C-alpha cells in the first residue's frame, strides 16, 4: 500500500515546493510593480543654511535653489558640502546622501594591481627603503610621527628612464599594503567637458579622505604637470590646491611617476607639495644580475646559466630589456622545439635585445 | 486497517493546493503583463554610480542630471556596478533595463569585419620577419601551452 | 619625441594613455599589438621600450632574390 | 544609431545618440525594417 501513499505524498511535497517557488515569483512581481510606483529624487549639493529651515541646494549641473528640509531630518549635519536628494515636485530636502563616489574613482580604486611583492623588484633596495619610509611607515605607524611631532612628507616623486621599475614600485606598494589604493594614468584625468577634470581631481582627493588609509598613485604626471591645453593648466591649479589642503592628520599619501621630470612644472618641485624625490637609475651591474635572476627564475632551464656573462654584455639595459632577454630566450627555445632552456638561448636573446636597444635612440635624461 | 485511514485526505488537499497554484500563476501572469505594458521603451540610457543601503542606486543621465532612486527597479543589485549602462524610465527614471557597454562608434569602426585575404605565400623574401611576427603573435593565440610549460611571459 | 619643436600636448596625453594601456599597473594579456612606422628615430624612447613593444622587426630593402620573388 | 541590441533578433531595441540632447533605447516604427537599419546609420527619430 505504501507505494501509492508515497506517490501522492511526494507529489504533495513537490507541489508545495512548487507553490513556494511560485509564491516567490509572485512576490517578485508584486514587489517590483510596487517599486514601479516609486519616482527618482534629484541629487544636489547644499550650501549656506539661511535659517533652520531654508537651505540653498545646488542640483548637480543645475540651477541654485532655496529649499527646506522635509520635516524630520537633522539640521546640524546639513552643512555646506553634503550631498542630498531632492523631491522633484517641491525640491524639499530629503535623504542627505553620504558623498559621491564618481564611478571613475571607483574604477581608479577597484583595479587589480597584481601579486607583485618586494622580493620581485630587484636592485632598488635603497629606493624601496625610501618609498616604504615615506608612504608605508607614515600610514602603518602614524603614532611615531605623532609623538615625534614631525609632519610626515606629503608625497614622493619617482623619476627615471623608461622601464626601470617606477610603475613596478607603485604596483608592489599597492599589492603589499593592505589599504585603499588610487592609481591614476594622468591623461585619464583629462576630459573635454568644461571644468570636468578639476571636479574629477577634487572628487578623487575627497574619496581619498573618505576611505582612509589610502595611497594616490598618479602616473605619467607630466601629462597634466608640464610647464605652463588650457584645461590642463586650470586642472594643475586644482591639483595644487587639493595637494596643499593636506592637513597633518589624514592617512593619505601620494606617488607620482614620470619619465621626463624636466618637463614637469617647477610648481610641483616646491617643498610642501612633493618634497622627497627618487631617481630610479638604470640598474647597476649587481642590480642587473638581481633583476635577471628574478625574471629568469621560473624558466624551466637545464644546465648552468652564466648570469654574470649576460650582465657583462647587458650594458645600459633597463629592467624591461632583461625581461625581454628572458622572453626572447624562451622564444628561441620554443622555435627550436626544446621543452627547456639553456645558455645559448640566453646569449642569443641578449645579443638580439642589444640590437633592439640600438634602435631605442635613448636620449640623455636630465632630472627635474 | 491499512490504506483506509487516509483516503479522504490524499484526494482533496492536493486538489485545493493545485487550485491555489493555478490562481496564483494567473496572478503572476497579470502582474507580469502589467510590468510588460509598463515597459514601453523610450529609455533614458544612464550611468550607474555607487549604490546605497538606506540596494538603492544613484543615476547620472545622458542629459547630465543626477537622480537618486529609492528602489533600483526591475534589475537586481548584484548585477549592477558603477559606470554601467542602464536604460531607465524616460520620466520616473527608474532602472528597468541593463545594457551592453558601448565604447564609441569609431572604436567599432576600427574592428575588422571584412577579414582580408592576402596569404603568407604572397609575401616575398620576408620569411624571417614573417616567422618573427607569427611566433610573437599567433603562437600565444594558438596554444599558450608551449609558453606556459616554460614559464615565460609571451611577447 | 615628448618635448616636440608646444600646443601638441594633447597628442602627448593620448600617446601617454596608449603608453600605460600597454604596460602600467594592471597588466594586459591576450591583447596583442602590432605597430608600423618608417621613422623609428622620431618615436619615443618610451613607446620604443622593451616591455611595451617586445619585438622590433626590421624590414630591409628587398634583397635580389627577394626582389625576384616579389616580381 | 548605436549598439543594435538585437537581444533575440525579434525585439531588436536599437540605441540612439541624438546629439546635444540625449541617448535612448528605442524601437522601429511599423514602416522601416531591421534589414534597413545598421549600427551608426544616422537614423531619424520621432519627437515624442
Ligand atoms: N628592478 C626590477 N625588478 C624586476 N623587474 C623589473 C625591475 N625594473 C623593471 N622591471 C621590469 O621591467 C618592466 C618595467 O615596467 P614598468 O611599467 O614598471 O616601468 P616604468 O619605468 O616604471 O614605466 P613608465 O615607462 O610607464 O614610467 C616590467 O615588466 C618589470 O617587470
Ligand atoms: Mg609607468
Amino acid at each position: 500500500k505504501l507505494l501509492e501513499h508515497k506517490e501522492i505524498d511526494g507529489r504533495l511535497k513537490e507541489l508545495r515546493e512548487q507553490l513556494k517557488e511560485l509564491t516567490k515569483q509572485y512576490e517578485k512581481s508584486e514587489n517590483d510593480l510596487k517599486a514601479l510606483q516609486s519616482v527618482g529624487q534629484i541629487v544636489g549639493e547644499v550650501l549656506k543654511q539661511l535659517t533652520e529651515e531654508k537651505f540653498i541646494v545646488k542640483a548637480t549641473n543645475g540651477p541654485r535653489y532655496v529649499v527646506g528640509c522635509r520635516r524630520q531630518l537633522d539640521k546640524s549635519k546639513l552643512k555646506p558640502g553634503t550631498r542630498v536628494a531632492l523631491d522633484m515636485t517641491t525640491l524639499t530636502i530629503m535623504r542627505y546622501l553620504p558623498r559621491e563616489v564618481d564611478p571613475l574613482v571607483y574604477n581608479m580604486s577597484h583595479e587589480d594591481p597584481g601579486n607583485v611583492s618586494y622580493s620581485e623588484i630587484g636592485g632598488l633596495s635603497e629606493q624601496i627603503r625610501e618609498l616604504r619610509e615615506v608612504i608605508e611607515l607614515p600610514l602603518t605607524n602614524p603614532e611615531l610621527f605623532q609623538r615625534v611631532g614631525i609632519i610626515p612628507p606629503k608625497g614622493c616623486l619617482l623619476y627615471g628612464p623608461p622601464g626601470t621599475g617606477k610603475t613596478l614600485l607603485a604596483r608592489a606598494v599597492a599589492s603589499q599594503l593592505d589599504c585603499n589604493f588610487l592609481k591614476v594614468v594622468s591623461s585619464s584625468i583629462v576630459d573635454k567637458y568644461i571644468g570636468e577634470s578639476a571636479r574629477l581631481i577634487r572628487e578623487m582627493f575627497n574619496y581619498a579622505r573618505d576611505h582612509q588609509p589610502c595611497i594616490i598613485f598618479m602616473d605619467e604626471i607630466d601629462a597634466i604637470g608640464g610647464r605652463r591645453d588650457r584645461e590642463i593648466q586650470r586642472t594643475l591649479m586644482e591639483l595644487l590646491n587639493q595637494m596643499d589642503g593636506f592637513d597633518t592628520l589624514h592617512r593619505v599619501k601620494m606617488i607620482m611617476a614620470t619619465n621626463r621630470p624636466d618637463t614637469l612644472d617647477p610648481a610641483l618641485l616646491r617643498p610642501g607639495r612633493l618634497d622627497r624625490k627618487i631617481h630610479i637609475d638604470l640598474p647597476n651591474e649587481q642590480a642587473r644580475l638581481d633583476i635577471l635572476k628574478i625574471h629568469a627564475g621560473p624558466i624551466t632551464k637545464h644546465g648552468e646559466i652564466d648570469y654574470e656573462a649576460i650582465v657583462k654584455l647587458s650594458d645600459g639595459f633597463n629592467g624591461a630589456d632583461l625581461r625581454n632577454v628572458c622572453t626572447e630566450a624562451g622564444m628561441f627555445a620554443i622555435r627550436a622545439d626544446h621543452d627547456f632552456v639553456v645558455q645559448e638561448d640566453f646569449m642569443k636573446a641578449v645579443r638580439k635585445v642589444a640590437d633592439s636597444k640600438k634602435l631605442e635612440s635613448k636620449l640623455d635624461y636630465k632630472p627635474v | 486497517r491499512l490504506l483506509d485511514s487516509e483516503i479522504k485526505i490524499m484526494k482533496s488537499e492536493v486538489l485545493r493546493v493545485t487550485h491555489e497554484l493555478q490562481a496564483m500563476k494567473d496572478k503572476i501572469k497579470e502582474n507580469s503583463e502589467k510590468i510588460k505594458v509598463n515597459k514601453t521603451l523610450p529609455y533614458l540610457v544612464s550611468n550607474v554610480i555607487e549604490l546605497l543601503d538606506v540596494k538603492c542606486a544613484v543615476i547620472k543621465t545622458s542629459t547630465r542630471q543626477t537622480y537618486f532612486l529609492p528602489v533600483i527597479g526591475l534589475v537586481d543589485a548584484e548585477k549592477l556596478k558603477p559606470g554601467d549602462l542602464v536604460g531607465v524610465n524616460k520620466d520616473s527614471y527608474l532602472i528597468l533595463e541593463t545594457l551592453p557597454t558601448e565604447y564609441d562608434s569609431r572604436v567599432k569602426a576600427m574592428e575588422v569585419d571584412e577579414r582580408p585575404t592576402e596569404q603568407y605565400s604572397d609575401i616575398g623574401g620576408l620569411d624571417k620577419q614573417i616567422q618573427e611576427l607569427v611566433e610573437a603573435i599567433v603562437l600565444p593565440m594558438n596554444h599558450k601551452e608551449k609558453f606556459e610549460n616554460l614559464g615565460i611571459q609571451p611577447p | 619625441k615628448r618635448f616636440d619643436s608646444a600646443g601638441d600636448r594633447e597628442v602627448q596625453r593620448t600617446m601617454l594613455e596608449l603608453l600605460n594601456q600597454l604596460d602600467g599597473f594592471q597588466p594586459n594579456t591576450q591583447v596583442k599589438v602590432i605597430a608600423a612606422t618608417n621613422r623609428v628615430d622620431i618615436l619615443d624612447p618610451a613607446l620604443l621600450r622593451s616591455g611595451r613593444l617586445d619585438r622590433k622587426i626590421e624590414f630591409p630593402m628587398p634583397n635580389e632574390e627577394a626582389r625576384a620573388r616579389i616580381m | 544609431c548605436t549598439k543594435i541590441i538585437n537581444a533575440d533578433s525579434e525585439d531588436p531595441k536599437y540605441i540612439i545618440n541624438v546629439k546635444q540632447f540625449a541617448k535612448f533605447v528605442v524601437d522601429l516604427s511599423d514602416q522601416v525594417a531591421p534589414t534597413d537599419i545598421e549600427e551608426g546609420m544616422r537614423v531619424g527619430v520621432d519627437r515624442n
